[PDB]
């Protein structure tokens, strides 16, 4: 199995020089030799990175990215002196389903905890940012750039947060993750924004070992404003489950005003799900609210908690 | 622990990419964006740097001045095309420190017989010296290039004598240890002159492993001139045992012209100790 | 060893800073002392990589020669910058050697059977062909040019065919080796040539366990194509033999058109051997091969047969 994936990047790593040597001559028949190749290796690691994913050796599929980005490299640098936008236009396409599909490991890495894997899909999606700025340095098209700059602060973000997760500061992990879904909603990319709110997920789950229920608050919001992009109806009713426990934590602490917040957030994304038995929770959930805020005589609090709680029950 | 080096290097790079990026489009809060990530990445990894030496997990912190070095590169990138000459002054000190730094790290090293961290520490040394030249180049300071030489050459000797002892060719060693102590010449730093010293007795003790007295005592006469150039008490009162190890192996190889010649460069340490 | 290794390419990772030091500066002693040094490295690696093969590691020979290519990319950075011939002429030659040595350790690996060695030993010369090529350029000699490049496209097609005899794709294996022995008999490289047929022998040993004999004659062609162009004596005897057991696996199956085929390729092969104990070997087959022939009543295998059993005889 493995030995593949290293013929590949001597294939990519003797293609690179094949393009090299043949820069400076009149020869663009090695050039085509060398773009087949490249082609073919390219072919061979999709292959192989479409099966690895099946058996579920993501590290074997990151590594075929990680060539599949060197390829694309090359392609590009075989481009260039060719004069050839085609090549481009296959290299660009392929590097963005890498990323895409780099991004969706990252994702899995990120849902299992395996930051072992999270490290080096991280400077696999880099190197393929890179790759596509080296194409849009030459072709000019500013969206990529966009593209391109976006993608790579968007990581820095899931990065410092993942870092800040590792550290424990919630505080830390709010100032990243606002940040995270400024640059991934200025980018419109609904992958980003699904990698982001799957992080979002497992902050809110380190949020509540914590107990800081007034941070992990406004790290819901924000995962909220990604999974309304993203609208994956599974991924919604996992957020709603951690709004709903951090209301209870919140109740807990006898920090209505925060478990109203915590409602506001949830009907939001409810709201977007339809899942009536989290309607029915979050009725449920808002009246021990309104309980609560009774007992601690709170009763703006109380009348905003019953808003929110009609403002749900009214979507059934 | 140690996926903390990995996710600042994965900051370096973001950072390298949006310095690539900036150059090729204008903003300068990207400029300033990368600068502060690349900073604060830095400030990160000169605590745990601090920390690793207290830890004495001598791996991760030379794996953490590799960060340095790299993060350096990154930094003297910035600062060179943004034109501020503060965050250079600033980056070759957190280099030089770096670097010195590393210098005791390969001084412990060598001490151990641990020729492994040395000669990894002796890279980040080389690694440094390339991004001090950076620097250097557009600061037009011919004395720190100068330096950068000098240090290259060093670190290239004190590998050189490293690789003369791993492979026990002890006169090459002692010819190669002649040429070390004309670098630490060059060079004119203490530190490097105290980590050649270092070497110095680590290949007499070399000799003396092997029973080569006369060997011994060639090394041990580079070994205390370095030792005198440098000033080192310590290293000089070491020589000087040394020395009395080289005399008591004369003797016993019942030889008096190679006890005469140890006894008088233990009394050449002993005189510059007083 | 190990540290030596390391040691000696840390030498040479410090010339190279020094070189860049040099250059940027544009200081003249700073080069004559990195070329001393280079140099001393240089004779050394010799030495430790003639001494790594006799002590029978090909992993620390081929490191150490990965360590003498830094050096001929040091060298060749002094040199191409520094301008003399003779300095140029040593750092090719240099490279050239450790290409052969490198070929050497590929070809032992491939037929001891461990790729990964060979593919390791692919990247060296691929390196190589790199420093090669651009001594060759500064210099300007086109033979030399010529030479890097179809020498690094027969390593491509061996690489390819690596990948494809971890693939099991025979047919696949078969048009990577024909690709393989145009660019080699274009070079004329003996070791390449060797190489070749090497690789040819082992996807002939995968294609009798898949039962496939009809595809290792097609790969037997070749091996002798490249073989009659170099007479290697033992490597024509292992091809004959292979054949030999070939048109044995072609009986069993009784497809006396491949056994004669197989005889086919054994004869031009024992052409140019001259070995009587394999012609009459392959004679004495020859007869089994008739005698099957004739058993299956086809006229024209049977007067094939007769041909190639009479001519190989006939001057044996």
């Amino acid at each position: 199995l493995e030995l593949a994936l290293k013929a590949l990047q001597i294939l990519v790593n003797a293609a690179y020089v094949l393009a090299e040597i043949a820069r400076d001559r009149g020869n663009e028949e090695l050039l085509e030799k060398a773009a087949r190749l490249a082609e073919e290796a390219a072919r061979q690691a999709e292959r192989i990175a479409r099966q690895a994913r099946k058996e579920g050796n993501l590290e074997l599929a990151l590594k075929a990215l990680q060539i599949l980005v060197n390829a694309a490299y090359v392609l590009a640098e075989i481009a260039r002196d060719r004069g050839n936008e085609e090549l481009l236009e296959y290299a660009a396409r392929l590097a963005e389903e890498a990323a895409r599909q780099a991004i969706e490991i990252w994702a899995q890495a990120m849902e299992e905890g395996n930051q072992q894997l999270r490290t080096k899909a991280a400077h696999i999606i880099l190197r393929a940012a890179e790759v596509l700025l080296e194409i849009a340095r030459d072709r000019g098209n500013q969206e990529l750039l966009e593209k391109a700059a976006s993608l790579v602060d968007a990581v820095a973000a899931l990065q410092q947060a993942a870092a800040a997760i590792l550290e424990g500061d919630v505080e830390k992990a709010v100032r990243a993750a606002q940040e995270a879904v400024k640059a991934a909603k200025e980018a419109g990319d609904n992958d980003m924004l699904r990698a982001v709110a799957i992080a979002a997920l497992r902050i809110a789950k380190e949020a509540e070992k914590q107990g800081n229920v007034e941070v992990a608050v406004k790290a819901a919001r924000v995962a909220v404003e990604a999974a309304k992009q993203a609208g994956d109806n599974d991924v919604l009713r996992k957020v709603a489950e951690q709004a709903l426990r951090i209301a209870k934590e919140a109740e807990k602490q006898g920090n209505v005003e925060v478990a109203v917040k915590a409602a506001r957030v949830a009907v939001e994304a409810a709201k977007q799900a339809g899942d009536n038995d989290v309607l029915r929770k979050v009725a449920d959930q808002a009246l021990e609210i309104a309980k609560a805020a009774l007992e601690q005589g709170d009763i703006d609090v109380a009348q905003k908690a019953m808003d929110v709680a009609v403002e749900a029950l009214t979507q059934a | 622990p140690e996926l903390f080096l990995q996710d600042l290097r994965s900051l370096v790079e973001a950072a390298r990419i949006l310095a690539r990026l900036a150059r090729q489009r204008g903003d300068e809060h990207a400029l300033e964006r990368a600068a502060r990530w690349a900073e604060q990445a830095a400030r990160q990894a000169e605590r745990l740097a601090r920390q690793a030496r207290k830890e004495g997990n001598l791996e991760l912190a030379l794996k953490a001045l590799q960060i340095l070095v790299n993060a350096a590169y990154v930094l003297a990138e910035i600062a060179r095309d943004r034109g501020n000459e503060e965050l250079l002054e600033y980056a070759a000190r957190l280099a030089e420190e770096a670097a010195r730094q590393a210098i005791e790290i390969a001084a412990q090293a060598m001490e151990e017989g641990n020729f492994e961290l040395a000669l990894e520490a002796l890279e980040i040394i080389n690694e440094a010296a390339r991004v001090l030249a950076r620097i250097a180049h557009h600061r037009g300071n011919q004395e720190l290039l100068e330096k950068a030489a000098s240090l290259t050459h060093a670190s290239a000797a004190l590998s050189r004598a490293i690789a003369a002892i791993l492979e026990g060719d002890v006169e090459k060693a002692v010819r190669a240890a002649q040429e070390a102590v004309k670098a630490a010449k060059e060079a004119g730093d203490n530190d490097m002159l105290r980590a050649v010293a270092i070497a110095a007795l680590r290949i007499a003790k070399e000799a003396e492993k092997q029973g080569n007295v006369e060997v011994a005592v060639k090394a041990a006469r580079v070994a205390v001139e370095a030792a005198k150039q440098a000033g080192d008490n310590d290293v000089l009162r070491l020589v000087s045992e040394r020395a009395l190890s080289i005399a008591a192996s004369s003797v016993k190889q019942g030889n008096y012209e190679v006890k005469e010649k140890a006894i008088r460069v233990a009394k050449e340490a002993n005189k510059q100790a007083g």
